[PDB]
DNA sequence: GAAGCCACATCCTCT
DNA sequence: AGAGGATGTGGCTTC
């Protein structure tokens, strides 16, 4: 059971998803024990590779992200939608609910905003093998 | 007692004195030069009689079973905290790598002279 | 072998002590078990955080799935969760796309770990 | 007072 | 001689 029946309901009811819908604070969790310089380069280069590690600071919920359809991509990893900024996007199946992560990170501060918007497509089509 | 070493390093009676502050206190005491002393190179020092230093450390901490073997494990814990480092290849030689000049108010050259270290 | 439900309908994990010392090896190895089918070799990862520590430092938090089981060899929690607070675990199975299973109030990590009263 | 954080003190294994 | 892992112990502070 890769997903749960109440897929659309769980995302609209459950408090876990509720708090992660609003544009709340996010941050790059990678190599916190390293100089700020090295963290910056690591985060951008890995972003180009289509992956990163961000957490919703306020709640402390960590997530490992992969910006790909389902190297790099187009509307999955934006590095020009704003000088010094980086827009990212990555789908996944969080607690049996297809969702998509959208947010941005200040290429210098290594933090920003993000959220989880339900994924009508993947969710729906995930009922293929599910039935 | 050329200077208030322990005090200049942060010791204010609050809780036990820490091992590095204690060594610093012995290093600013002319009496102790026979078993512990500056080597003359920056903040490098040598425990010429490690047992005596251990013994005093034990007495000061009230741990009668304290010996060099155990005092040095305390020193090795300072490597990562960048307070004291080992001088490779020189038996019983270590070195303060924290900013003692700011803490003490004196440079190595000044302190070695004040302590008449030859 | 005494598993427990995660916040995902497709994954279970072994039992973790409620309180533990940071950087100390766990009493029982951590394991993530897949319900549905997951390809051997699939990487599994573990992360942790909360309102007091957005991302706890961890050791050996990576494992590979084998016959439905991702067994972490010596997972340790180095970062602390705070007085009275537990960490929220985020388990990630790197399939296509990645599947994530959380686990709230999983474990409390302090500098001492559990200790008998003092007197 | 319990339950946190600290800095060791003890014991060891390995080179 | 020396490095560093594992884990217990007492002083002290914060909840």
């Amino acid at each position: 059971p890769r997903v749960v029946p109440d897929q659309r309901s769980k995302f609209e009811n459950e408090e876990f998803f509720r708090k992660l819908s609003r544009e709340c604070e996010i941050k790059y969790t990678g190599f916190r024990d390293r100089p700020h310089e090295e963290r910056q380069t690591r985060f951008q280069n890995a972003c180009r590779d289509g992956r990163s590690e961000i957490a919703f600071v306020a709640t402390g919920t960590n997530l490992s992200l992969q910006f790909f359809p389902a190297t790099p991509s187009r509307e999955y990893v934006d590095l020009e939608r704003e000088a010094g900024k980086v827009y990212l996007k990555a789908p996944m199946i969080l607690n049996g609910v297809c969702v998509i992560w959208k947010g941005w990170i200040d290429l210098h501060r290594l933090d920003g905003m993000g959220c989880l918007e339900f994924d009508e497509e993947r969710a729906q089509q995930e009922d293929a093998l599910a039935q | 007692p050329v200077i208030p070493a322990a005090a200049l390093a942060g010791y204010t009676g609050s809780g036990p004195i820490q091992l590095w502050q204690f060594l610093l206190e012995l290093l600013t005491d002319k009496s102790c030069q026979s078993f512990i002393s500056w080597t003359g190179d920056g903040w490098e020092f040598k425990l010429s009689d490690p047992d005596e230093v251990a013994r005093r450390w034990g007495k000061r901490k009230n741990k009668p079973k304290m010996n060099y073997e155990k005092l040095s494990r305390g020193l090795r814990y300072y490597y990562d905290k960048n307070i004291i480092h080992k001088t490779a290849g020189k038996r019983y030689v270590y070195r303060f790598v924290c900013d003692l000049q700011s803490l003490l108010g004196y440079t190595p050259e000044e302190l070695h002279a004040m302590l008449d270290v030859k | 072998g005494e598993l427990v439900r995660t916040d995902s309908p497709n994954f279970l994990c072994s039992v973790l002590p409620t309180h533990w010392r940071c950087n100390k090896t766990l009493p029982i190895a951590f394991k993530v078990v897949a319900k549905g089918d997951v390809p051997d070799g699939t990487l599994v990862t573990v992360m942790a955080g909360n309102d007091e520590n957005y991302s706890a430092e961890l050791r050996n938090a990576t494992a590979a799935m084998k016959n439905q089981v991702a067994r972490f060899n010596d997972l340790r929690f180095v970062g602390r969760s705070g007085r009275g607070k537990s960490f929220t675990l985020t388990i990630t199975v790197f399939t296509n796309p990645p599947q994530v299973a959380t686990y709230h109030r999983a474990i409390k990590i302090t500098v001492d770990g559990p200790r008998e009263p003092r007197r």
